[PDB]
RNA sequence: AUACAGUGAAACUGCGAAAAAUCAGUUAUCGUUUAUUUGAUAGUUCCUUUACUACAUGGUAUAACUGUGGUAAUUCUAGAGCUAAUACAUGCUUAAAAUCUCGACCCUUUGGAAGAGAUGUAUUUAUUAGAGUCUUCGGACUCUUUGAUGAUUCAUAAUAACUUUUCGAAUCGCAUGGCCUUGUGCUGGCGAUGGUUCAUUCAAAUUUCUGCCCUAUCAACUUUCGAUGGUAGGAUAGUGGCCUACCAUGGUUUCAACGGG
């Protein structure tokens, strides 16, 4: 158990969206790991009032360390994506009344909200996002104006 | 009858004996009978007609002799796109039959099968069974995301659970029902809906005032969510047909109801409280008569 | 093959989880008793 | 300023709620350091992110407790200290002179003077030379 | 199978072959235990080899705190008792003035329990407080007064706990390790430092005002009515030569 | 002994074969693994169940074996058919649950209770919590609700989900006992293995600083192809340029860095 090499490293697995697959890998010591290769479908989570929901993936849009990984879409920890907003649109709905914040009003009814990735899938096994809403809503509306 | 469906799987002649078979499968060892002689079937115009309605069965549920095998759900499937746009739906519908992409893509024949086959495949999987609880809320996160749905839902349930007595005024059976109303209600054809629900809680109450702690249970989980489920909606004819004999044995009792009660009185629902009259008995019989008595008030 | 052994070895599995359950639910009860008492000290 | 990078600064697990109102606009976090090290109001309300900081950050300090005094600040977000301790080997028969030096993490809640003696805590690794952390001056 | 450099306060015999018994995983550590083959091949001499030794713990002869630990290398530290059901001899094996492994001749009524330091005091699973002790016998629901370095009565019949001696400034202790072994009497001083390095300072029939670290260390009872027997003379370390000077 | 029973070839299985450079110590792991031993550890898998159900317990897929050969040798082999499990892969656990509140009412309580309500673990997130009198003179009258650390975003609980899935015993040797509904009926002991999580144990891993020869006709070394830091990520049992991007241009040194034996 737990020797020691010099230097060398390994290949990651830089995931993609579409033909989600799981490959797990043998961890010394416990917790064998999940690597996700090509991952569609993730867990996304509103932060205000506190809802989960499984949701299709749409896109990356933006990447704060490599600008290569939005064109070759890829999901790492800490990405801006574009979901479906459909099942929290229901329970907004649902549980609120308003059937319909400013800002995520505002992108209802355009379609597809922004939200942050927290796992790393990569190493973890599975894709969680949280719907950014609030100062960090304000940094990226601010993030896309450095898009655009 | 196990070496006979073999030898029927190993097979004019056949199609009359398939005929002779529809009459049987119309009227009902036989589990694994059953699911040789549907794997033969699966590879007439009036007893098709007949078989397209009991395979559609067999692929929205599995109610009677099991509870939703997903081989039985499997087989029903096969036999439904052997008898029966056409192709995506079949290919998401037997992806479904295999749930969590297929939910996420599927998110109108082809969608009274979707919601047959989704509901059959998360038939109340068990209650917790660590995989149950992310089925049950994966089937009401569908129902929800999919009115056609909704109302073949509670057709469903009304298929499952004579209603001019029922609407009036088997215990393992109704124990059964009452669970399924409760796992209906569990949702987050409303008149239909609403009278068997009624129907299947009077049953329960006349059943429990004459296996007794699951009527009980079934009872009460039944009326807190009618309770939720008028909250929820807010019609006073059925409304009171329904609450009259109800309340009129809950009489003495309410010295769930009382918070129907409380909610159920708060200008239209004034009216229809004031329909029926007892309210302060309620209010005399605590923090619990305190926020009644000074909501009410 | 059901022998009578097989199912006197579950009978004796169901009744010791429910020893043991049942033993546990007691020494729970217990300190929740001790702790009333060091509350009322 | 408080942004500096491509990324926004995060402090996660503790975020602030847009429904509710206060006049903090996140629930700061701030930990006391130990061994008598009193995090100070400068630290506490500067809105400066530190994910490595021994009072805000996620590190805390333990152990070893040495002396120096600054040499450089010529490094991003990171300071190097001199040691010259008094140093006798007995082919020498005299009080020698050496000095020992390495680098130690700064944070952006304290002012920084080349000369002045700071108090420098042991922690956990923070670069590949960076193993220690100041916690007071 | 490294050896020939064992804790020294075992005294082994020199030659006696290369090795020197290695204790297994168990309740005590490495250095601060005596298994079961240097008890009852070198110590007392009941076996006079290894696989007899073998024998006699095969036979269920030998139990440690209540039940047999059928065992050869098992590494049986401080403070337990060795029930010998025969012989009707009931070893605790505590220290002595000089740092090696004293055995006692218990009766059974004391022998029927055991105490033990604990280490550490915490809620384990579902809000449920647990407490553990030197020998790993992590124990549920205290009572809640425990602190940490303070010392539990088990019953040894089942584990619960029937007193607890709640340390302060001033009841009956005892030491274990470094070089103030076996010593009793927990009154002059009571430092605390932050990070160790502190004593309850000791006072005996010399009253000598002594200190070790608080890792070892660890309570009896009260002052001249003590839980457990102590042995030749409650052992105080005088002098030698004022032993040979007055007797 | 018409399932076998103690004996045991062979084989499957289980386990174990893992010249500040070295180090001698020291510090932490509130920066990781924690196998083996030891101690506590878990009622929840079907209820669109009466045209009522695998649990008195369900399935393959093969060794050894039998048979056909090759071959020049044997620690070489290919084909075929059998047959097992703590191997492999599934899988339901019968007052369908069961337990604690509130216990109004009675009858006097140490109750027995009609019905108002809740109930695993693991994984990955996002939170939240985690900080002066009355006095039968006897006592009471409401009191200020939380574990530890020097230190936490610790331990832990709840909240809303996701689980390609976790576990929640399809196992084994000895005795055969108590009951009465005499039925292959209900229950029952000693303890071998396996498994969830925590602690302990040893074992591994880094990391802290104190310490070794001769040298300046040895003073500059390193950013190349990250040399020195920050920020985010990849990774990894794990911190950490260990690597990937963007920013900054550093760091070591004459007290002998760097080189020479």
């Amino acid at each position: 158990r737990k020797k020691r090499k010099f230097e060398l490293g390994r290949q990651p697995a830089n995931t993609k969206i579409g033909a989600k697959r799981i490959h797990s890998v043998r961890t010394r010591g416990g917790n064998k790991k999940y690597r996700a290769l090509r991952i569609e479908t993730g867990n996304f989570s509103w932060a205000s009032e506190g809802i989960s929901k499984k949701t299709r993936i749409a896109g990356v849009v933006y990447h704060p360390s490599n600008n290569e990984l939005v064109r070759t879409n890829t999901l790492t920890k800490a990405a801006i994506v574009q979901i479906d907003a459909t099942p929290f649109r229901q329970w907004f709905e649902a549980h609120y009344g308003q059937t319909l914040e400013s800002s995520v009003e505002s992108q209802f009814s355009a379609g597809r909200l922004y939200a942050c990735i927290s796992s790393r899938p990569g190493q973890s096994g599975r894709c969680d996002g949280y719907i950014l809403e609030g100062e960090e809503l304000a940094f990226y509306l601010r993030r896309l104006t450095a898009k655009k | 009858t196990y070496p006979i469906l073999i030898r029927n799987q190993a097979l004019i002649p056949q199609v009359a004996e398939n005929h002779f078979v529809d009459i049987a499968p119309f009227v009902y060892y036989k589990d694994e009978e059953d699911m040789e002689n549907e794997r033969v079937i699966t590879g007439v115009d009036r007893n098709v007609f007949l078989k397209t309605l009991s395979k559609f069965k067999n692929i929205k549920n599995v109610y009677s002799a099991t509870e939703l095998h997903d081989h039985l759900m499997v087989l029903l499937g096969s036999r439904n796109t052997d008898v029966q746009l056409d192709a995506l739906l079949a290919y998401k519908n037997p992806t479904l039959n295999k749930l969590l992409d297929d939910t996420l893509f599927k998110d109108e024949n082809g969608s009274q099968s979707i919601k047959a086959e989704d509901e059959k495949v998360v038939m109340p999987y068990v209650l917790r069974i660590f995989f149950g609880r992310a089925q049950v809320p994966p089937t009401s996160g569908q129902k929800r995301s999919r009115v056609i749905s909704v109302l073949p839902n509670f057709k469903k349930p009304y298929i499952n659970d004579r209603l001019d007595y029922n609407y009036f005024f088997k215990a393992t059976l109704k124990t059964i029902r009452r669970m399924t109303g409760f796992v209906n209600i569990v949702n987050s054809r409303t008149n239909f809906p609403l009278h068997t629900n009624s129907v299947l809680q009077p049953l329960i109450y006349s059943i429990a005032m004459a296996s007794t702690e699951e009527v009980h249970l079934r009872k009460m989980a039944s009326n807190l969510r009618q309770q939720g489920l008028k909250c929820l909606s807010s019609v006073g004819n059925t409304f009171d047909w329904s609450t009259s004999m109800e309340d009129i044995y809950a009489v003495v009792v309410k010295p769930n109801l009382q918070q129907p009660s409380s909610l159920l009185r708060l200008y239209w629902a004034h009216n229809p409280s004031l329909y029926q009259f007892a309210t302060a008995t309620a209010l005399m019989d605590q923090h619990v008569k305190e926020a009644v008595i000074g909501p009410i008030i | 093959l059901v022998t009578p052994q097989r199912l006197q070895r579950k009978r004796h599995q169901r009744a010791l989880k429910v020893r043991n359950a049942q033993a546990q639910r007691e020494a729970a009860a217990e300190y929740a008793q001790l702790l009333a008492k060091r509350l009322s000290e | 300023t408080v942004q500096s990078e491509r990324a926004f600064q995060k402090q996660p697990h503790i975020f602030n709620n847009p429904k509710v109102k206060t006049s903090k606009r996140t629930k700061r976090w701030y930990k006391n350091a130990g061994l008598g090290f009193k995090t100070p109001k400068t630290a506490i309300e500067g809105s400066y992110i530190d994910k490595k900081c021994p009072f805000t950050g996620l590190v805390s300090i333990r152990g070893k407790i040495l002396t120096g005094t600054v040499v450089s600040t010529k490094m991003h977000r990171t300071i190097v200290i001199r040691r010259a301790y008094l140093h006798y080997i007995p082919k020498y028969n005299r009080y020698e002179k050496r000095h020992k030096n390495v680098p130690v993490h700064v944070s952006p809640a304290f002012r920084v003077q080349v000369g002045d003696i700071v108090t420098v805590g042991q922690c956990r690794p923070i670069s590949k030379t960076v193993r220690f952390n100041v916690v007071k001056v | 199978l490294k050896r020939l450099a064992a804790p020294h306060h075992w005294l082994l015999d020199k030659l006696s072959g290369c090795y020197a018994p290695r204790p297994s995983a168990g309740p005590h550590k490495l250095r601060e235990s005596l298994p079961l083959i240097v008890f009852l091949r070198n110590r007392l001499k009941y076996a006079l080899n290894g696989r007899e030794v073998k024998a006699i713990l095969m036979q269920r002869h030998v139990k440690v705190d209540g039940k047999v630990r059928t065992d050869t290398t098992y590494p049986a530290g401080f403070m337990d008792v060795i029930t010998l059901d025969a012989t009707n001899e009931n070893f605790r094996l505590v220290y002595d003035v000089k740092g090696r492994f004293a055995v006692h001749r218990i009766t059974d009524e004391e022998a029927s329990y055991k105490l033990g330091k604990v280490k550490k005091v915490q809620l384990g699973k579902k809000g449920v407080p647990y407490v553990v002790t030197h020998d790993g016998r992590t124990i549920r629901y205290p009572d809640p007064n425990i602190k940490v370095n303070d010392t539990v009565k088990i019953d040894l019949a089942s584990g619960k706990i029937t007193d607890f001696i709640k340390f302060d400034a001033g009841k009956l202790v005892y030491v274990t390790g470094g070089r103030n072994l076996g010593r009793i009497g927990t009154i002059v001083h009571k430092e605390r430092h932050d990070g160790g390095f502190d004593l309850v300072h000791i006072k005996d029939s010399l009253d000598n005002t002594f200190v070790t670290r608080l890792n070892n260390v660890f309570v009896i009872g009260e002052q001249g009515k003590p839980y457990i027997s102590l042995p030749k003379g409650k052992g105080i370390k005088l002098s030698i030569a004022e032993e040979r000077d007055r007797r």
